[PDB]
């Protein structure tokens, strides 16, 4: 409840106009404000997955819903652990590494799968993007 | 420091909605 | 630090949206109103004037670069949230004057009601988050 | 692909924090 | 507000996501 | 990866966070 205070809050700066939903372009121009520039497509498949009616546009229930689908740092924390160089990837050495100290018995090829499921651009290390996508994984 | 704040205060929220919406 | 100045190239971009170098007064008035905050031109004047270190007007990389090794703004939430204990989203004069004895803090009651409406703002006679922001800076 | 999203999600959260405080 | 109350809540916080993160 | 993995990372960032705070 306060909690609903608080994502009227955050529905705000989505809906732009007012109207009461999040259109696609809403999606849009907030997501382009960070750099983000998705195609019509792929703000529409974003929008259809939290969508309960179908409607194409998330109204404020809709949204709340979601919100409680679920702190979004803890992964940002965790990464800074892994990558101990601070470079911004996670290498296999880097797991391999960060594996033994918290006593996983895991063998060079084990880590080596582990980087390649979580390396998206086959750069062979996990950049932070990479990880948040693995981490917030249903 | 009232604007100020209020503008560090809405991020935090906007990237807990595009973590969401985005996952 | 040497990889570091990537991620702030990825921030700094974010502001300077004609990419020329600086991030004028209206970017930033533009970057605030997409966060909901519609600041004056004044109050975005002071606010840049603040970390302009040359006082041009503007914030090139290096500036920004600058500003940014100063400092800790998710760790407040986890610190407000330990004030509150009630999770009303409230700090009351009872919520800190019990975790300043926890702390063990030999505070008075008129230290803690000091401390309440030294970070009370708005005289809601609770340090809200945003309250509590406000004064941790 | 969206993740970036929020990672400039997060950039903005500590660059607007200093650029007033 | 002062520093030793401030990063003193902070520092509690820290051992409660310690044992929170030491969970699983 | 193994949540294992994900939440002791977590964790030794807290002890960290816990040893900085603790410093004041
Ligand atoms: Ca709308
Ligand atoms: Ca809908
Ligand atoms: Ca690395
Ligand atoms: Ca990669
Ligand atoms: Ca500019
Ligand atoms: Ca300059």
């Amino acid at each position: 409840e306060e909690q609903i205070a608080e994502f009227k809050e955050a529905f705000s700066l989505f809906d732009k106009d007012g109207d009461g939903t999040i259109t696609t372009k809403e999606l849009g121009t907030v997501m382009r404000s960070l750099g983000q520039n998705p195609t019509e497509a792929e703000l529409q498949d974003m929008i259809n997955e939290v969508d309960a009616d179908g409607n194409g546009t998330i109204d404020f229930p809709e949204f709340l819903t979601m919100m409680a689908r679920k702190s979004e740092e803890e992964i940002r924390e965790a990464f800074r652990v892994f990558d101990k160089d601070g470079n911004g990837y996670i290498s296999a050495a880097e797991l391999r590494h960060v594996m033994t100290n918290l006593g996983e018995k895991l063998t060079d090829e084990e880590v080596d799968e582990m980087i390649r499921e979580a390396d998206i651009d086959g750069d062979g290390q996990v950049n932070y993007e990479e990880f948040v996508q693995m981490m917030t994984a249903k | 420091g009232q604007r100020a704040l209020q503008g560090a205060q809405a991020v935090a929220a906007a990237q807990r909605l595009v973590h969401a919406i985005a996952l």
